[PDB]
């Protein structure tokens, strides 16, 4: 034993528990998802609110990185940010060089192979997040969620921290019930509805909501909050369904 | 240290009552030789600033991406950027003014005038000029190069100082900027007809004119001269 005491350090069943206990920061996390609809995504997220004193819509939880990728995360909230800063130096030498705003399958490798690189050396911690990502570009809408590890895919429907089982059981019923697809808007009401049945799972304290969305048609493929009357009804679509 | 390479000719610029004016034409000249006819000189940032670029076209350009990158830059974490936290003309003045400064420091300079025309948040005009030394100065009109020998004195007898600038409508500081731009165009042999003019109000916003000519030409008094002195026929 002691193979879990040092980054990078493989273990006799092939496996880097430090990694593994980065996970465990990550399902402490609150609730994250990301929808992917007909001709963009969205993005939704669980904000705990610890006390009365927090200001409402202030503390904002989703980055935008460039203008069109949307960057959500659940776990240890300083490691979120330090990746998107990050991917934001990233997506800037790509459109530097290439002119072209960088492409979503290319963003995802960038992050990917940044936390892949902090599993190499015991010099540094893995990333103590698991990131929900994704925007529209030439090729059209892609959704992606990366591990600690480095892991990432491609997905219809993403969901990570506490409540990520009761989340990915919503998500799964969407898929099936909308094999056509799913337009912007509904994804929006799908979003409020996931994290609010998702909620059960952080049930002590009271919660508020957060959501944005890049679509082809309802945002121009740019990344924006959603806000104001299109959030209110998107929140009483999600009350009304749990009651 | 470099040479200027492709290069474009006067930036001209004033306040009015409201706002401010800022016009520039559409030439992109290789030495003696008016290579690109399709330039467009005049760089919106916001709905409240147009940055006018003369000079050598490849800094302008780049000069053109820093400031594509600072909107994009200024939108991150900032869910006041399309309101109270968004680009102000000072803002993105006082950045190229820095930039400026410090590439002239290097013996590296970006080969340019610059002059930027917005209206602030609380409603003032603002209107300053840079350049590749890094020096700045702000007046009611502004002008680079050849506008700034020709234009200054046509738009000076408009808007002469400060307090002429609440007596000043739009479409008499309008009417200045186009006869100015018409003026260079008998006069400046790195000019073109063809020109953009840009006006940002503190009421109506950002007006951006495309594809202006210079027009109500006087040449009919050219049939009437002959030779160089003495020559009759």
């Amino acid at each position: 034993t002691g193979y879990d005491l040092s980054n990078s350090v493989f273990s006799p069943d092939g496996r880097n528990f430090q990694v593994e206990y980065a996970v465990k920061a990550v399902e402490n996390g609150t609730t994250s998802i990301g929808i992917k609809c007909n001709d963009g995504v969205v993005f939704a997220v669980e904000k705990l609110i610890t006390s009365k004193l927090l200001v409402p819509q202030k503390n904002v939880k989703i980055q935008v990185v460039d203008r069109h990728i949307g960057c959500v995360y659940s776990g240890l909230i300083p490691d979120g940010r330090h990746l998107v800063n990050r991917g934001r130096e990233e997506a800037a030498s790509f459109k530097k060089l290439y002119k072209t705003p960088i492409p979503i399958p290319a963003f995802a490798d960038r992050l990917g192979q940044y936390v892949q690189a902090h599993t190499l050396y015991n010099s540094v911690r893995p990333f103590g997040v698991s990131t929900i990502f994704g925007g529209v570009d030439k090729n059209g809408a892609h959704l992606y969620m990366l591990e600690p590890s480095g892991s990432y895919w491609g997905y219809k429907g993403a969901a990570t921290g506490k409540g990520r089982q009761s989340a990915k059981a919503e998500l799964e019923k969407l898929v099936d019930h909308h094999p056509e697809g799913l337009s912007a808007r509904e994804a929006v009401k799908q979003a409020a509805k996931i994290i609010y049945l998702a909620h059960e799972d952080n049930k002590e304290k009271d919660f508020e909501l957060e959501i944005s969305w890049c679509s082809l048609s309802e945002t121009n493929g740019l990344h924006k909050f959603v806000k104001g009357d299109l959030l209110q009804e998107a929140i009483d679509f999600a009350q009304k369904e749990i009651n | 240290t470099q040479q200027p390479i492709v290069t474009g000719t006067s930036v001209i610029s004033m306040k009015y009552d409201n706002g401010v004016i800022i016009a520039a034409d559409n030439l992109g000249s290789y030495g003696s030789l008016l290579r690109f006819n399709g330039v467009e000189r005049l760089i919106p940032v916001g709905d409240n600033t147009v940055v006018g670029i003369s000079g050598d076209i490849s800094d302008m350009q780049h000069i053109e991406r820093l400031l594509k990158d600072l909107v994009t830059e200024n939108a991150y974490d900032n869910p006041l950027a399309d309101a109270e936290e968004a680009l102000e003309p000072s803002y993105i003045f006082e950045y190229l003014a820095t930039v400026m400064y410090q590439r002239r420091s290097k013996m590296n300079p970006l080969w340019n005038a610059i002059i930027v025309a917005g209206v602030q948040s609380n409603g003032d005009q603002f209107l300053r000029y840079v350049n590749l030394l890094g020096v700045t100065y702000s007046s009611p009109t502004l002008a680079t190069g050849f506008g700034a020998h020709m234009a200054n004195p046509l738009l000076r007898k408009v808007v002469d100082r400060e307090s002429d600038i609440p007596k000043t409508t739009v479409q008499v500081a309008e009417e200045a900027i186009v006869n100015a731009m018409r003026v260079l165009y008998y006069r400046d042999a790195r000019s073109s007809r063809n020109f953009s003019l840009a006006i940002i109000d503190k009421n109506t916003g950002l007006t951006f004119k495309k594809n202006l000519q210079v027009e109500n030409m006087k040449w009919d008094f050219a049939k009437d001269i002959k030779g160089y002195g003495t020559q009759k026929i």
